[PDB]
């Protein structure tokens, strides 16, 4: 026999995706997976969550606008991250207010009920709800990728603030264009579908091809490149930090060797201290604009002069030559040390801020991605138990091979709708 | 091409004096620092002294401080290094090295070009000719197979001496050990051959030993016992 | 004062094998060490300078490494011309030059048991008042081999001098000779002289003796 | 006061492979060395292989080069001998000895028992 769709729930209208394989089948406006009372609880649950996520993302949008400036371009992609999730939080508010008015149409009364989900872009007031949610969701993800690009550029490649700012047109072209390139593809083959839990249109809910390729794949690709640049940035700054650490150790042994010479006598320990200072000066010079290493060259040359005058049996003159190093030491290298103490000031202020922001955005997203892959591995089974559990009231579809029982758990979908909104409140901890 | 050559090596009395000269052809002594590295026979390299002709930066090793001296001049483009109160442990070969000046690549390059090196020796005894004694193998010492034959030269000075079997007619299986110093300050040398069976070829073997300073050509005759 | 320690004082690798040499400094000298190559009888030639840089003229198989106070010369491809003694030199100052002990590189081959021969002193030696007895090894590859002189189970010391040749060109073998010197009246004591040789290729010591 | 034990052996077919071990007890191993020996009827007490302390040198005889590889584990105080291309002419008792000299002269004092190997 095969698969069948009942005479009830027939569209005869704007065809889109074929439900359960057969053409012109479509799903009902009552979702009938969690029927009766708890569907309306989920409607109030989405409205409850959408208020709090509106009050933590739009609240930031008016907060960054008080200063506007003073947040540099390696602070910038988050102001457009929150704008992108300002829209996304508000469309779920639109879905709560409307209910089931334009998320699906009641159609005509030629058939029994006529309540069916709209598919495709044949009807207005639903493709608009796809345009502003999906485009500003994919943008919100890639702006986070841009923020990891800017973090890697400013911590791994040692780019300045203005050098990255020169590429602001290039970042906006990708971050508004790559979701813009995708949001015009979906309109071409009208893979947009409706919704019933939250009255907003989105893609990949009732299909296995749209969610896997155009929703699951781009977030997983954006996460993979995001962690790759973040892990590259954290390891480049960790190594930078080691150069400053051992250069400061060389400066410390230089300093306390000068101290132990300047309060001692005899011609024995002065040579031993000069040996250690020469080793430290060579190490600091090779650690490493040309004026700094030129100053190191003059420094180790004066160390050489002190060694020459100390091997001749002179102590007080060697002491004066040793204390003469401060004049060429303070005015040549110490300025660069304060510069590194003013520009490396500290990227941990960004490292902590990106670490917290990525930390409170990834684990809701991985949980959200976890439910996407949970939907993908079980949607085929979920549809076949639905058609078998309700084969009594309708004309009996597919009595053959109708032996499967895996009821979906309600504690998974509202988590997916939760984690779709909790990702947007991660910008309040930045401000 | 720039080169470094050394001169002045030879035989001196212990506690005496000796002058070594290192001539630098090509590069001048003012653009480089000339060092001296000493290598004892059978031991590793050790550092002795250096000179800097730019300002004068003489220094020496701890074992030779206050005993050696070094000098250099630009007019003749050479370095001189004198001996005072030579001890017996100073017998070695002395190499002349070149080291650049700070800053830049010439300093970071270590001793690049080395001299040939001249061997020096302390002479606690006068020169004398070698005394050669034969090593007749035993009659039961591997009769019919391979046997060892050699000749011992002892109490000779100075070092260079050569040994030939039948005026160089023997080449296969010939081992000449390195010379060693005895307790009396003289040298003893061992040279052996491996002639299998046939009563050592039933011919009389000879060790022709030549010592040029002693101008001796003593030829010892060896026969099996 | 800045002591340099070169533990692998003798390496043994076949042609085409990997050679690594490790040098350790007492102090934290900067990346200023130099690696040399000295063929027997010739002046040393520089290979690596600044502890990582490669000198112009030498092949690119030599490598220089530095991780802290440790320095490593590695020769990945061993050509027949890379059979010499390699020396480790730090250079921090002109008057702080200290060399290492140096590592000998020799051809690896199979283990051969030595052949032991003893020769009685000649009749011309007893007329000179000095009698000398010699016990020599032959054709043994591992240089580490000890001998002892026993005169009626008497362990002598201080009267024996040893000499070992360089590696042979044909079969890559050594040869050791031990010389014992006695005076005329001292040679007349006891009745036998024996030399016993202990080697890694010999399970038990080999004793060769002759009567007087 | 030091005893040495060995493992491996038994009747093995021609062409087989074996891994012979030599483990000591009551004495450290990081400084000493060991030598693989061989006792056979007719010709007795031949030498096989040496692993010094850390793989700095592996020395084989004229008959056991290539087909014999020695690996060393100082933590377990055991070395391993790899058998390869088992010619059944080698009906011999393999033996392991301790090198009691710190300069590798081959002063061999402690003996043990050894392990016999019979092929075909």
């Amino acid at each position: 026999i095969g698969f069948w769709c009942p005479r009830h729930l027939k569209t005869s209208g704007g065809q889109g995706y074929k439900f359960l394989g057969i053409d012109q089948c479509a799903p009902p406006c009552p979702n009938m997976y969690f029927k009766s009372d708890e569907l309306e609880f989920a409607k109030s649950f989405i409205g409850t969550v959408s208020i709090f996520c509106l009050c933590a993302t739009l609240f930031t949008f008016l907060t960054f606008l008080i200063d506007v400036r003073r947040f540099r371009y390696p602070e910038r992609p988050i102001i457009y991250y929150s704008v992108c999730y300002s829209i996304v939080s508000l469309m779920y508010f639109i879905g709560f207010l409307l209910g089931d008015s334009t998320a699906c149409n009641k159609a005509d009364e030629k058939l029994e009920l006529g309540d069916t989900v709209v598919l495709g872009s044949q009807n207005k007031a639903c493709t608009v709800l796809f345009m502003l949610l999906y485009f500003f969701t994919m943008a919100g993800t890639v702006w986070w990728v841009i923020l990891t690009i800017t973090w890697f550029l400013a911590a791994g490649r040692k780019w300045s603030c203005e050098a990255i700012e020169q590429k602001a047109v290039w970042f906006h072209a990708v971050a508004w264009g790559t979701p813009g390139f995708l949001t015009v593809m979906l309109l071409a083959m009208n893979k947009v579908e409706g919704d019933n839990i939250s009255g907003v249109c989105f893609v990949g809910l009732y299909d296995l091809d749209a969610s896997r390729y155009f929703v699951l794949l781009p977030l997983c690709l954006c996460v993979f490149v995001g962690l790759s640049l973040l892990l590259a940035g954290i390891i480049s700054l960790n190594h930078a930090r080691r150069q400053l650490a051992d250069l400061e150790d060389n400066w410390e042994t230089l300093n306390d060797n000068l101290k132990v010479i300047e309060k001692a006598d005899n011609a024995a320990q002065v040579k031993d201290a000069l040996t250690k200072m020469r080793a430290a000066a060579l190490d600091a010079q090779k650690a490493t604009m040309k004026d700094f290493r030129h100053g190191f060259d003059i420094l180790v040359g004066q160390i050489d002069d002190a060694l020459k005058l100390a091997n001749e049996g002179k102590v007080k003159e060697a002491q004066a030559a040793a204390e003469q190093l401060k004049t060429t030491r303070n005015a040549y290298i110490q300025k660069y040390l304060e510069r590194a103490r003013s520009t490396l000031e500290k990227l941990k202020k960004f490292m902590i801020r990106i670490g917290v922001f990525s930390g409170l955005y990834l684990v809701p997203l991985v949980t959200l991605l976890g439910c996407y892959v949970y939907e993908q591995v079980n949607r085929i089974t979920w549809e076949i138990t639905w058609v078998s559990d309700h084969c009594r009231q309708y004309h009996i579809p597919c009595p053959y091979q109708a032996k499967a029982k895996a009821r979906p758990e309600l504690a998974l979908f509202m988590i997916k709708y939760l984690m779709t909104l909790i990702v947007g409140i991660s910008a309040v901890f930045w401000v | 091409e720039v080169q470094l050559v050394e001169s002045g090596g030879g035989l001196v009395q212990p506690g005496g004096s000796l002058r070594l000269s290192c001539a630098a052809s090509g590069f001048n002594v003012v653009d480089f620092s000339l060092h001296w590295v000493r290598q004892a026979p059978g031991k590793g390299l050790e550092w002795v002294a250096y000179i800097s002709s730019s300002s004068g930066s003489t220094s020496y090793a701890d074992s030779v401080k206050g005993r050696f001296t070094i000098s250099a001049d630009t007019s003749k483009n050479t370095a001189y290094l004198q001996m005072n109160s030579l001890r017996a442990e100073d017998t070695a070969v002395y190499y002349c090295a070149r080291w650049g000046y700070w800053p830049g690549e010439p300093w970071w390059k270590a001793f690049d070009y080395w001299g040939q090196g001249t061997l020096v020796t302390v002479s606690s005894a006068s020169t004398k000719g070698p005394s050669v004694f034969p090593l007749a193998p035993s009659s039961k010492s591997t009769s019919g197979g391979t046997a060892a034959l050699g000749c011992l030269v002892k109490d000779y000075f100075p070092e260079p001496v050569t040994v030939s079997w039948n005026s160089g007619a023997l080449t296969s299986g010939v081992h000449t050990f390195p010379a060693v110093l005895q307790s009396s300050g003289l040298y003893s040398l061992s040279s052996v051959v491996t002639v299998p069976s046939s009563s050592l070829g039933t011919q009389t073997y000879i060790c022709n030993v030549n010592h040029k300073p002693s101008n001796t050509k003593v030829d010892k005759k060896v026969e099996p016992k | 004062d800045i002591q340099m320690t070169q533990s692998p004082s003798s390496l043994s690798a076949s042609v085409g094998d990997r050679v690594t040499i490790t040098c350790r400094a007492s102090q934290s000298v900067s990346s200023a060490v130099a690696w040399y190559q000295q063929k027997p009888g010739k002046a040393p030639k520089l290979l690596i300078y600044s502890a990582s840089s490669l000198y112009s003229g030498v092949p690119s198989r030599f490598s220089g490494s530095r991780s802290g106070t440790d320095f490593t010369l590695t020769i990945s491809s061993l050509q027949p011309e890379d059979f010499a003694t390699y020396y480790c030199q730090q250079y921090l100052y002109y008057s702080l030059v200290t060399f290492g002990q140096g590592t000998k590189v020799e051809i690896k081959r199979t283990v051969a048991a030595p052949s032991v021969f003893i020769f009685p002193p000649s009749d011309s030696q007893l007329k000179s008042g000095t009698a000398s007895v010699v016990c020599l090894l032959n054709n043994f590859y591992p240089r580490e081999a000890k001998v002892q002189w026993k005169v009626d189970n008497a362990l002598q010391s201080g009267n024996s001098q040893e000499s070992v040749t360089e590696q042979d060109s044909k079969d890559s073998t050594y040869s050791l000779s031990s010389t014992l010197t006695l005076s005329k009246a001292d040679y007349e004591k006891h009745k036998v002289y024996a030399c016993e040789v202990t080697h890694q290729g010999l399970s038990s010591p080999v004793t060769k003796s002759f009567n007087r | 006061q030091v005893q040495l034990q060995e493992s491996g052996g038994g009747l093995v077919q021609p062409g087989g492979s074996l891994r012979l071990s030599c483990a000591a007890s009551g004495r450290t191993i990081s400084r000493y060395a060991m030598s693989w020996f061989r006792q056979a009827p007719g010709k007795e007490r031949e030498f096989v292989a040496v692993a010094r302390r850390s793989g700095d040198g592996a020395f084989y005889a004229d008959s056991v080069q290539g087909r014999f590889t020695v690996s060393r584990d100082d933590a377990k105080n055991t070395v391993y001998l790899q058998m390869n291309s088992l010619k059944p002419e080698d009906t011999a008792v393999y033996y392991c000895a301790i090198d009691s000299d710190t300069f590798y002269s081959g002063s061999y004092d402690y003996w043990g028992q050894g392990t016999q190997v019979t092929v075909s």
